[PDB]
């Protein structure tokens, strides 16, 4: 339980920072890299 | 095979989450485990839930899926306003845009902090349930 909650501000903090990187990319291709990048911390929430 | 459902859904709620599209508002972001919510436990339930709700994620197919995202869009709004999570209350229709209402303290702290208006998206599955609430002034 203590370690979900540590997992859960995991993915919030790279869910934020996903955002910050996304500003960047122009917003054309924002939509593609969004989606491979929430894949991937889904994935790697899942596994933590 | 690889962009499941859940994925568009999340990839949406950060891409008109980012600046762009909105900026100038309190936004809050929260992701709850599913597996972190028994809902056999009556006592959190009906202490941090509205009957309506409870009404509402007990119909779902999934219960603990949609209880931790109403829970996530509850833990969202709260740190939109950034000021007992009952009071905020999420009226949620089946392919339909959850609606926030604040209703005791929140309603009152939501007044002082000038808060118009408070929206929230919300994506669930078998994980994680994210919530990404913006509260225009």
């Amino acid at each position: 339980v203590t370690r979900e909650a540590q997992i859960k501000d995991w993915v919030e903090n790279e869910l934020e920072a996903l955002k910050l990187e996304a500003e960047e990319i122009p917003s054309e291709d924002q939509n593609e890299f969004l989606l491979e990048r929430t894949r991937e911390i889904h994935n790697e929430a899942e596994s933590q | 095979s690889y962009i499941n459902a859940n994925t568009i859904e999340t990839a949406k709620m950060i891409e008109n989450m980012t600046k762009e599209k909105v900026s100038n508002g309190g936004v809050g972001v929260d992701v709850e485990l599913i597996t972190s919510i028994n809902v056999e436990n009556d006592t959190f339930i009906e202490r941090n839930f509205t009957p309506q709700e409870i009404e509402y994620c007990s119909a779902q197919p999934s219960v603990q899926s949609s209880f931790a995202g109403t829970w996530s869009a509850k833990e969202a709004v709260f740190k939109s306003l950034g000021v007992a999570l009952k009071d905020i209350e999420i009226v949620r229709v089946n392919k339909n845009a959850p609606a926030v209402e604040l209703h005791g303290n929140a309603k009152k702290a939501a007044e002082e902090a000038g808060v118009t208006d408070v929206k929230v998206s919300i994506s669930h599955d078998d994980l994680q349930a994210v919530a990404v609430a913006v509260s225009t002034k």
